[PDB]
């Protein structure tokens, strides 16, 4: 039942589908276009309709897209895309003759299809494909499902009040699973969950069918710290789809929330004799074993698991509950058969080994997990950057200026280094002329961060100019405020002369911070007293 | 109106990138694309064959006369270059050859790979050259053969006054000029038997084909009326029919015609014919069944291929490639100054039962 | 960039408009395209070649010893067919079939008027299959057996002890597991011999081959040091080198390796290896001088292709390809005459060996 | 009394039909010109000293010192051993159908009990002498350490053999670059008498065993 080529309809394909792996995608579009322009083919102008849409040029793939449309109308999802592409034309009126073809065909008759095509679509596009459904729905307000897809698009756009005020007013929105997932969704963007929850086990006990509606109440919930009734209505769904590896992950990780170990770990257990999610199964079970009794089994799973991306967050708290329990030895040992299945997870490896061991304190340990780490690959800049943290924990100060240089030298472009580099120029330097320079190269390429705008006012200071400090540093400290840029900030102000508002920052951010150490000793060190 | 396989046409350019990538040689897009035809005509059709540029030029005129062959023919059946008859009066032929045996290995070379174009010519060479063939007949286990290469005369038609009131004439290949020279024969017959014999018996088996156009000139010197053979294809000029003509030195004597299963192509057609028009009856065994016609067809360059345009079909209904012609009375080739009836059983069952057909015409 | 040869391209088109118009029977461009695949492939080399469904899972079977099958090894008989042996731990060996067994129907079928191809493909189905034999036992009464096809591994390897400290042992076709299966069989070898063995034959003579890596793995079983084969080709991936890794339980005995004109690409690859280091010795008539390693190219159809894709080097840095291992011995078969069951006396070459082994365990002295 | 033939590549051939006065100045003449053959060096010899009756003791004093270096060769009389031998050391085995006894009996006894060479034949005649270990011969003989009972070996000719791929069209050529060898005509040249009696052939598989193995 299949078609015959021709002699030259098989010839200009043939070159087109050659091109097609030889990156000359220009000769394709030209034999597809032309070939579906006569042959008029579905296959044919489909591949051309695809070609067309991946090289971005879009006439050629607007006329491909209606000739597709016109070759085998039936399949719903070219006149979709040929209206999606007549939007995007502006035709506006022929769009819409497409959407009553893909629309009241009454199989399977979907928008949620139209609404995440049009996520991409820039936002003139949009609102001129909203206009047009405007329009069809001025001709078509009947139905429900019309209604939705205006609300996908208004959400799309970005002023869900109009959509949800549509939802609300027809009641088939409530029948219908689409709408009412719609309004939830806007009601989560409406940043109202006191009127996503309730609604929200409205359409639960109106539609018990749909799991997403009772997944997404859970959530809700969980996002507004109703643990419990969310771990119980995730154990009912694991009832409901046992299955499902997904819901009981979630049921895991509401149940740890609700500081109920025993069964958070034994859905973790569940996951990893699933053999499915295992790994964040893992991460779990470490967090549990730190929070928990034993750390011996939590170990087991770490182990059990072969290598995995979302694993290796999931080594990260093996190594610190181990660091927790106190054999810093056997987690050395465990990243060293890590690092030895595999070198580029080795990396990851010793960095984590590195930053781990830094936080416990054992600073070290950690210097010379890092050296290990280096001397294998000391290519790697992230090695560099962690080595340089060290020292400055360890003072080994001209380490991290060379590192940190090494790094720079490597990236010149990220921020965070050149940032780092011109801070320990400052501390560590007489002339603050370089350590400027390369913070104002850290600003031209950050100029938001937090960190950025904290060690712009250090230079400052350290410079000897004042206004400057002061609103880079309370930029920084807007963006996030810190200790350390509390320190720099009432160093500023001692260089102002008002003391009294110096006092005040420090004795706030020490109650931000009372276990900071830098603040106090900056407090002492100006003020004379441990706390001003 | 119907879906064009684009995917398949995708599924080959795929493919043809992929082999490209992954081969050890270099291999340029030329040779991967004169294969690809090459077996797209080899797999589908055995016969037939992508006459190129050069063997194009070749095949317009004959290289020399010099070599000969082993004199056998040879037709593509599993992958294996089979013997379709060992052609009379050859080497070959003389030698331990069976038709109806598989070359497995060529002048030291396997068979299995190449087509049937190939292996015919690598048979030919210098004439007086040694050669060995590798034969394996009837599922037995291969033995070499030697063979020596040499020019061959056919000589065509023999015709022997086997007995007083019958003559056995036998056909070897229908070579251009052949119906003339039967022609002749039969009126040397009718000289000897006073102008009137009992019975013929044409012995065409052991005969691999010839040129359409003498088969048809010596059935039609034995017969008189109906079509004589036609062909069917599906390119516009594909129909060729023939006919009858009233001449007929035959004199309507009866004719037995044996078929050993060692002939194709022509010899069939003329079997076919003189039973279908119910003319003469059938004694041999079944035929080998090839009938497929091979017309040279040019393309946009110079080269040519050599699809099988059309295939025969006897007059009536019966196609010959499709099944080859089957004889009414099968009896298997045994033995039992002398006379060849007495040697070959076949031909002493057909001279006994033109005697016994012989009273039942009466005169 | 590289031009889009476009003439080549033109010509084919062309011609297969000609072959459709032309050609009796009706044909569709999905045949043609799969014919044009089967012939450049075929045409490329003598062994890269389209395979098709049934073919591509032939091979997975033949290469991987995994199948489903009833466990018997059978053979044509006067148009029935005889069980030449029961293989053990199988269907069969639980239903009690014997060799010298008749089959005579298939779940009632007779095998009269069926060839052994027929046979083979009935007894063969899905794992889990119900199905009955009627088999006739030495001429007895014809009795019903009924079997369930079930997932079988065929042994890859076979072992025999000749004579006291000296053993054989058989690769007849390397597969995935062979290996392994060696590995134990040296294993149970040497507790056959309660430790001691003083000389091995191992017989590759008509090996087709098998996969590489199992090559690989049998050549390092006794091996223990250097590089047993490194293969080279075009693309990237091709060059690979493998190495002997120290462990080996062959505990150094001396080995001699049979190598026939059946032994093919694995078998040349082991006996390269343990030649090119002074490991065994090698006697027999040439081997079949295939080097090619080919991979099986997935295609979205499910039915891949082989491709040569790499040629491969003796340890010595030698192309064996088209040129064939020459052993040291050069032992032809051939008979000899004089002036229980132990194959040495019923074959030659094999006695050969193991006359060569026992005179070097002499001359290794006491 | 002596006669030379290079049986293979580094495998010559020897045989002492009797041991007649100055056998051993020709046995060394053999050896120089043999050397001069294989080009200064072999892979090993083959002694056939069988169906040897016997001969003149100091034929057969010098004949083992052709090839032994060190100790004493006979003693009932206590013929020593020259360091002096063009053999350099060649692997050595002797072979003793039975027949052999006397010079050529004592002869393979040296070269056996020194363990400069290996005894492949059969037990000897039997036929007062001492070898170079104290063992004596006369009164038992010596029995050869491998046994190779005589024996006769035909080789049939199958009458096709595999198809090499050097056979097949289209045969990827070797890395090496080196010319692929086809499978031509395959017609024994000769009947070598290697392939003749079944103790040949043993002993030459046994030398080529110990050249292949053993060098390391």
């Amino acid at each position: 039942k299949y078609g015959s080529f021709s002699e030259d309809s098989l010839y200009s394909l043939l070159v087109a589908e050659l091109a097609g792996q030889r990156n000359r995608f220009d000769i394709a579009l030209s034999n597809y276009v032309v070939q579906a322009q006569k042959t008029r083919d579905p296959g044919v102008s489909e591949r051309a309709f695809r070609i067309a849409e991946y090289l971005g040029a879009d006439q050629e793939a607007l006329d491909t897209s209606l000739l597709w449309a016109r070759s085998a109308p039936d399949n719903l999802d070219a006149q979709r895309a040929a209206a999606i592409q007549l939007a995007r034309a502006g035709r506006y009126e022929e769009s819409m003759v497409y959407m009553e073809k893909v629309l009241n065909g009454q199989g399977d008759t979907h928008f949620d299809f139209l609404a995440l095509s049009a996520a991409e679509t820039d936002p003139d596009t949009r609102a001129g494909l909203l206009q047009s459904f405007d329009h069809l729905l001025k001709k078509y307000p009947n139905n429900g499902q019309l209604l939705f897809g205006k609300a996908l698009l208004l959400q799309q756009d970005g002023r869900p009040d109009e959509a949800l005020t549509l939802l609300e007013d027809n009641s088939a929105s409530r029948h219908e699973v689409a709408p009412l997932l719609l309004r939830s969704r806007l009601l989560q963007s409406m940043k109202r969950s006191d009127e996503a929850l309730p609604l929200l086990k409205a359409g639960i006990k109106e539609h018990p069918d749909d799991k997403r509606v009772r997944l997404a109440y859970a959530r809700l919930l969980v996002e507004q710290n109703r643990l419990d009734d969310a771990k119980a209505e995730f154990a009912g769904l694991v009832q409901q789809f046992p299955d499902d590896d997904d819901l009981r992950f979630s049921l895991a990780l509401v149940c740890l929330e609700a500081q109920a170990w025993d069964e958070a770990r034994i859905y973790l257990e569940e996951l990893v004799e699933r053999d499915s999610h295992v790994d964040a199964a893992h991460f779990n079970l470490g967090r549990l074993a730190e929070e928990q009794k034993d750390t011996a089994r939590a170990l087991d799973e770490y182990a059990q698991v072969g290598p995995g991306n979302d694993f290796l967050p999931a080594q990260l708290r093996q190594t610190d509950v181990l660091l927790k329990a106190g054999r810093v030895d056997e987690a050395a040992q465990r990243l060293d058969k890590a690092r030895s299945e595999q070198p580029d997870y080795a990396i990851q490896l010793y960095l984590i080994e590195a930053e781990a061991l830094s936080n416990n304190d054992q600073q070290e340990k950690a210097w010379q997990a890092i050296q290990e780490g280096l001397k294998q690959y000391p290519e790697d800049l992230n090695l560099l950057y962690t080595r340089s943290m060290l020292a400055e924990k360890r003072n080994d100060l001209a380490q991290m200026e060379k590192d940190l240089r090494f790094v720079i030298a490597r990236e010149p472009d990220n921020a965070m280094a050149l940032n780092a580099l011109g801070y320990t120029l400052a501390d560590r330097t007489t002339r603050y002329g370089e350590a400027r320079e390369l913070i104002l190269k850290a600003h031209k390429l950050n100029p938001d961060d937090p960190a950025i705008l904290d060690s712009m006012g250090w230079i400052n200071y350290r410079q000897g100019k004042l206004a400057d400090a002061e609103r880079y540093l309370r930029q920084a400290l807007q963006r996030y405020p810190d200790h350390e840029v509390a320190a720099h900030l009432g160093e500023v102000l001692w260089a102002q002369g008002r003391q009294g508002d110096a006092r005040a920052i420090w004795r706030e951010y020490l109650d931000k911070q009372p276990d900071s150490d830098v603040l106090r000793r900056t407090i002492k060190r100006l003020t004379g007293a441990e706390t001003p | 109106s119907a879906p064009l396989p684009l995917d398949e046409l995708r599924t080959f350019a795929e493919v043809l990138d992929r082999v490209k990538a992954a081969y050890v040689e270099p291999v340029d897009d030329k040779t991967l694309l004169e294969n690809a035809i090459k077996g797209m005509l080899s797999n589908l059709d055995p016969h037939s064959a992508y006459l190129g540029p050069e063997d194009f030029a070749e095949l317009q005129e004959s290289t020399s006369g010099e070599f000969g062959g082993l004199g056998i023919e040879v037709g593509s059946e599993d992958g294996f270059i089979k013997v379709v008859s060992p052609i009379d009066d050859t080497p070959a032929a003389r030698a331990g050859i069976q038709p109806g045996d598989l070359i497995v290995q060529i002048d030291g070379k396997p068979t299995k790979g190449q087509s049937m174009t190939e292996a015919v010519d690598s048979m030919r060479g210098k004439a007086g050259s040694p050669i060995t063939l590798t034969i394996v007949r009837d599922g037995g286990r291969p033995f070499d053969v030697e063979l020596k290469r040499a020019i061959i005369k056919v000589k065509s038609v023999k015709s022997q006054v086997l007995e007083p009131g019958y003559a056995y004439l036998r056909i070897t290949q229908f070579q251009v000029n052949t119906g003339e020279e039967v022609v002749k024969a039969l009126n040397q017959l009718r000289k000897d038997n006073k102008g009137r014999l009992k019975g013929l018996v044409l012995d065409l088996r052991n005969n691999p084909g010839g040129v359409l156009q003498s088969a048809v000139e010596v059935a039609d010197a034995f017969l008189t009326k109906g079509l004589i053979v036609y062909t069917k294809g599906r390119i516009a000029n594909s129909e060729l029919r023939f006919s009858a003509d009233p001449a007929d030195p035959s004199d309507k004597v009866p004719l037995v015609v044996l078929i050993n299963g060692g002939s194709a192509a022509a010899a069939e057609i003329v079997a076919g014919a003189l039973q279908d028009q119910k003319r003469a009856i059938l004694m041999g065994t079944d035929s080998f069944g090839k009938g497929s016609v091979q017309t040279v067809l040019p393309l946009n360059n110079d080269r040519a291929l050599k699809l099988t345009t059309a295939l025969y079909y006897t007059p009536n209904g019966r196609s010959i490639q499709a099944q080859g012609i089957v004889p009414d009375i099968e009896v298997g080739r045994a033995k039992v100054s002398e006379r060849p009836q007495d040697s070959d059983y076949q031909l002493s069952q057909a001279l006994s039962l033109l005697k016994g057909l012989s009273v039942t015409r009466g005169n």
